[PDB]
RNA sequence: GGUGUCCUAAGGGGGGCUCAUGGAGAACAGAAAUCUCCAGUAGAACAAAAGGGUAAAAGUCCCCUUGAUUUUGAUUUUCAG
RNA sequence: ACGUACGACCAUACCCAGUGGAAAGCACGGCAUCCCGUCCGCUCUGCCCUAGUUAAGCCACUGAGGGCCCGGUUAGUAGUUGGGUCGGUGACGACCAGCGAAUCCCGGGUGUUGUACGU
């Protein structure tokens, strides 16, 4: 028999769109914003991280009604503008997105005419509060090592307080209930990077050279790493909005929009359409 | 620009819901031009917003902590409907009312845990449940059974069996008695 | 305007034993020295919580951790009648260890920058004798 | 398009399955053979419902079997069409492209007869694929392979004989 | 209830004392326009915490029989429904159910406009965030009238839609979005729904300058006909539980600030 | 319902996975054993008695708790030689 | 306009197949020391972004067959409440009304859209 009949696709019930491309867990989502302890009326900040084959995307995201705000963006490929041209995948790339957003943040809140009701109802007795926000990892799998705890080490370290557990940093040992800050400071500097270029170059020059191709030619050794990571920080603490340009080609906006309508293919009208209807019409009446 | 406006009429609030009533009629010009309309509705919905801004942070206490700048809200006085019935005390069932006549307390937490004190083990026992004292003896290797019990006991069952079929003879009555009080006190 | 503290930014552990003196860094709070029981001396990046050197040589309790006013030396004095003067840019120990104490050496003092003479600073220590 | 790189056919993997039928000891030792021939850990295959005419019982280890993938599954594919003389049967292949076939003795593979041990007979089957099968098998952003990315049985057909220089009947 | 979860759901459902915040179920009728499931659309993303939406045509007229609409609400434990249909009659019509233990307390009909009615995404602002309550401004001579008519239950039914979770405090940064609704007494009057953001400026007092700008959506209402509740089943579901945290007060007997209890003579 | 057996109990939280069935293949293996791929809106399982229960789960397997009914209350209701 | 990350409506978006894709981005990909996880580095996790490739994913267009979504018609019609209001002893037959379907048929369509960063 036909299992998939008339019968089948009109009681078939599709499931969301981002669902069907598999980009969103809505069972997380629903306890994600639309849910809380307390009931202020207060909005809250979600820290979306997400990865790609050859880049790091950090977004502070809110919820309303008809999709989602980005507050800041921060992306590991404009590390180059702080020095880091290669690794930008890597768990210490991580860190330095996490940390510039968390400083792109606070420079745009102003924390580094029209106000707020807070400063219209503020009291003698207040103080500065920090910025709050929660973690957003998607469909990454939360393992003891991963690079969105490196986002959000980062991000912590640059002044934003996300609620976290120190149990999933690389270095913490489960039976012992502690975290080795020395295996924590070798990834957050680049060191298991830094040590597996010295593994290679000692043991299989071939796959060294292959694999770091990129940082022999640039010469980039694996002792300068950590100097280089920690000046990336310092320069991303002191100008956390500098100007980046890529090597892609430039045009404007409406070059852009002329250069992609010359290559979109356009839709047949009524018409056409039925012109072609009736010209299959005669070929199967020939 | 003013902070204040003046109508004949006050407003009235319930800061519970955020709730602002104008009495005042709102003159609609009877024009067909809706941006002639619509600014005349902002303006209405900009007073509102004005004095219920204003009561809010005025006559409401400010406590600045550090989730942020709370006021501290009356509770609601506009009469809304319920969803379901207020509660009301379920009908006294036969043992309620049987110890409520012969004066019989109920029994104190630590009067009724599932705990009980082994002297001859010398060991901490549940009196019930999953390796409970009222099936002692079913897991034991020795079990000494009086001749007249084997006569009397029907081919096949064995006495490791016991304890639990009078263990099921007294849920079957205690099951028996609870679904009795249900028919009664649906009946009522 | 200094806002006031409200929550944990690092618990950075490290020290064997307790911790009996900490400094910042007169430069800034990114570098921050500990002096515990287990007879070292610390030095911490507090901008990653993460830490940065250990300084060895004593062989009692470092009670007392001070940084010069201009922030290019690190005193430690210790239970072991020893003050010891260490660069804190590379963790090393800068010549030899101060002897002259009969007993425990309880609190250090610098001599204010403005008031240095001779090409060097002057170091004050207190002892129990 | 036909000649893209990213259409090259390659083992996928290589599944060896031994139904003994009967827990116990018998099972153990079809373990034993398994971790001979492979080199990692079997896995116990436990019965889904009971047949009285087969003398099983739910949830009741019945079979083993070992997923191979690599340089591994292709040597071992390799000796069992050693042993089968490299002559497989039109019914073999698959209409979605993946094959197999069984024997009914290890030794002839090439292990030593252990008494200890004795004689089981096992069932190869290999999976096809190209490059890009990951679209299929990732976490997030899973779809469907296209059409023209399947594999069919005449081109399965085709690889495995200039392959393994084999016969078809 | 044998399972642990069904159990808890089944707690959930029992009556409280502090009831649960309400929950709206969305359905429309076998013949709905679009412009009437725009609204309902707007409604539910203004409402969507506690709000439950169908998807089906459901062949129930609800001032003919609402058993339907009754075991619904006993299924889907939903205390309100927005029901949307046409006719030629009545071309855009919003049906707001309320009920009261499973059955049904009070409806009224809604008539909304079509020339005049513009939808969220209409409007190129900023929107209130996912469970942010708005604050609300009923304006116009309509809902004062000394007896009960279809304007008082409309402003009834409107506060119980959009008053959201109730909550004893409130942040201040929680005071940005108001909803309007004007209408006065008087052919018929029209039931006008608005909605705006609210940004705060300096005016050299303590008190902010408020002004406003449309959000959305842009309503106008009709309002049709009316089912009123029974008298009974109205003071049953108007009666108010005491909470255990409510002292029932005795006479000369008190606490002082120290929490003591202490007793006057005379 | 009656017997005879087995269990570090149920529950809770988190994570991973996808079911019944059909088609084509694989020594014994043959309608019915296990393994592989494709298709499969749930047509399985679990709860209830939907006229819209649940699919990166409310299903099923792993990890952690198993502590078998906590403490406080000037508050609610009943009782207290 | 195109692409990516979050999204909103949740088939006009789904089921099947073909053709094309500048730029960049996605992706397939390469390697398993370290973090981490499997019977199997398949998945998950880490490192590379070099090299190959648009074959597939993805995007656009096209095509059948379904399905789905709008508007009209059905039609103010069947049906149902009203002696309602007129006759009929009455039941009821018209009329006056109030609510009020669906089938069939016709016509159209096969995704719109918000924020941020890029090409």
């Amino acid at each position: 028999k036909l299992v998939k009949n008339s019968a089948y696709y009109s009681r078939f019930q599709t499931k969301f769109k981002r669902r069907r491309q598999g980009k969103t867990d809505y069972y997380a989502r629903k306890r994600l914003i639309t849910q809380a302890k307390n009931k202020y009326n207060a909005p809250k900040y979600r820290l979306v991280v997400r990865f790609t084959n050859r880049d790091i995307i950090t977004q502070m995201v809110t919820s309303e009604i008809n999709g989602d705000k980005i507050f800041a963006a921060a992306y590991s490929h404009e590390l180059r503008a702080y020095g880091i041209n290669h690794g930008l995948t890597n768990w210490a790339a991580a860190y330095a997105t996490g940390l510039l957003l968390a400083r792109r943040v606070l420079a745009k809140l102003g924390l580094d005419g029209e106000y707020t009701l807070t400063e219209a109802a503020e009291t003698e007795d207040g103080e500065r509060r920090p910025f709050k926000a929660i973690l957003d990892v998607g469909l990454a799998r939360t393992s003891t090592g991963a690079r969105v705890f490196g986002v959000m080490k980062g991000a912590s370290d640059g002044g934003i307080f996300i609620p976290h557990s120190e149990n999933r940093f690389p270095g913490y040992d489960i039976e012992t209930e502690e975290l080795d800050t020395e295996v924590l400071k070798k990834y957050i500097y680049g060191g298991h990077v830094a040590e597996y270029m010295e593994t290679l170059a000692d043991d299989d020059e071939e796959r060294y050279k292959s694999q770091f191709v990129k940082y022999i030619e640039d010469d980039v050794e694996a002792d300068s790493l950590e100097e280089l990571y920690a000046e990336a920080h310092k320069q991303i603490r002191a100008d956390p909005f500098r100007k980046y340009v890529s090597d892609a080609p430039k045009k404007s906006k409406e070059e852009w929009k002329a250069e992609s309508l010359k290559y979109k293919k356009a839709k047949l009208s009524r018409e056409e359409r039925k012109a072609r209807v009736e010209a299959k019409i005669k070929q199967l009446l020939a | 620009l003013p902070v204040t406006v003046e109508k004949p009429t006050p407003y009235t609030f319930d800061l519970g819901l955020l709730l602002a009533n104008d009495p005042n009629p709102v003159n609609v010009p009877k024009t067909t031009d809706t941006q002639v309309l619509e600014q005349h509705l902002a303006s209405v919905a900009r007073d509102g917003a004005q004095v219920l801004i204003n009561q809010l942070l005025t006559t409401t206490t400010i406590t600045a902590t550090k989730d942020g700048v709370l006021l501290t809200l009356p509770p609601p006085t506009t009469p809304l409907p319920r969803e379901k019935p207020v509660p009301q005390p379920k009908p006294e069932t036969k043992w309620q009312a049987f110890a409520r006549r012969r004066g019989i307390k109920p029994k104190t937490r630590e009067q009724r845990r599932n705990l009980q004190y082994n002297p001859t083990t010398g060991q901490w026992e549940r009196k019930w449940g999953y390796k409970g004292a009222n099936k002692r003896g079913e897991t034991d290797p020795i079990i000494e059974v009086s001749a007249a019990k084997e006569a009397m006991r029907p081919e096949g069952t064995s006495v490791r069996g016991d304890k639990r079929r009078e263990i099921r003879a007294r849920v079957k009555k205690n099951q028996k008695q609870m679904l009795r009080n249900q028919r009664i006190a649906a009946e009522k | 305007k200094v806002h006031a503290v409200s929550r944990l930014a690092h618990r950075i552990p490290g020290h064997g034993q307790p911790i009996l003196s900490c400094q910042f860094s007169p430069v800034s709070s990114s570098r921050l020295a500990t002096g515990s029981g287990d007879n070292t001396a610390r030095i911490w990046d507090t901008d990653s919580g993460t830490p940065k050197f250990t300084l060895k040589g004593h062989t009692g309790w470092v009670l007392g951790v001070s940084w010069s006013p201009d922030g290019k030396y690190l005193a430690t004095c210790s239970m072991d009648t020893t003050v010891r003067v260490w660069d804190p840019e590379s963790g090393k120990q800068v010549n030899q260890e101060f002897r002259g104490h009969a007993k425990w050496v309880l609190a250090l003092a610098w001599q204010p920058y403005h008031l240095w003479r001779d090409g060097t600073a002057r170091l004050a220590s207190a002892s129990k004798d | 398009k036909a000649q893209n790189p990213m259409r090259e056919l390659r083992i996928q993997k290589l599944v060896l399955n031994i139904s003994v039928g009967e827990s116990g000891d018998r099972l153990t030792r079809a373990a034993k053979v398994l971790e001979q021939l492979s080199g990692q850990t079997p896995v116990y295959s436990k019965a889904r419902y009971t047949v009285r005419q087969f003398g099983i019982r739910r949830n009741e280890k019945i079979a083993v079997h070992v997923t191979v993938r690599g340089p591994k599954a292709e040597e071992i594919l390799e000796r069992g069409l050693k042993v089968k003389e490299y002559e497989l049967r039109r019914r073999n292949f698959s209409e979605t492209g993946n094959f197999g076939f069984g024997i009914s003795e290890h030794i002839d593979l090439g292990i030593k007869y252990d008494p200890s041990i004795g004689i089981y007979g096992m069932d190869f089957y290999c999976c096809m694929t190209r490059p890009g099968e990951r679209v299929a098998k990732r976490r997030r952003c899973k779809s469907r392979i296209g059409a023209s990315h399947r594999i069919t049985r005449e081109e399965t057909i085709r690889w495995f004989k200039q392959r393994f220089d084999g016969i078809v009947r | 209830p044998r399972n642990a979860r069904s159990k808890r759901a089944l707690e959930k459902r029992a009556p409280k004392i502090v009831e649960n915040p309400k929950t709206c179920l969305f359905l429309r009728g076998t013949t709905c326009s679009q412009i009437t499931q725009d609204a309902m659309n707007d409604l539910y993303a203004m409402r969507q915490v506690h709000a439950k939406r169908f998807h089906k045509k459901n062949a129930i007229h609800p001032f003919e029989d609402a058993t339907s609409l009754c075991f619904f609400s006993e299924k889907n434990d939903c205390s309100l429904m927005v029901f949307g249909s046409s006719n030629k009659k009545r071309p855009h019509t919003l049906t707001f159910v309320r009920m009261f233990d499973y059955k049904v307390l009070d409806m009224l009909e809604f008539y909304l406009d079509p020339d005049t009615y513009r939808s969220i995404s209409q409007f190129k602002t900023s929107k209130i965030p996912i469970g942010m309550r708005p604050m609300m401004v009923f304006a116009g001579t309509a809902f004062e009238s000394p007896v009960p008519n279809a304007f008082t239950m409309a402003k009834s039914m409107l506060i119980d839609f959009f008053r959201g979770e109730p909550s004893d405090k409130i942040d201040v940064e929680g005071l940005r979005f108001v909803v309007v609704v004007t209408a006065d007494e008087p052919q018929k009057p029209i039931l006008r729904l608005r909605v705006y953001g609210i940004r705060t400026k300096r005016s050299g007092t303590r008190l902010p300058r408020v002004e406003v700008e449309e959000h959305g959506p842009r309503m106008d209402f009709r309002l049709g006909r009316m089912r009123e509740p029974d008298p009974a089943m109205l003071k049953e579901a108007m009666k108010k539980a005491k909470t255990p945290q409510e002292e029932r007060t005795k006479k000369n007997i008190s606490m002082d600030l120290l929490g003591d209890k202490i007793g006057r003579i005379h």
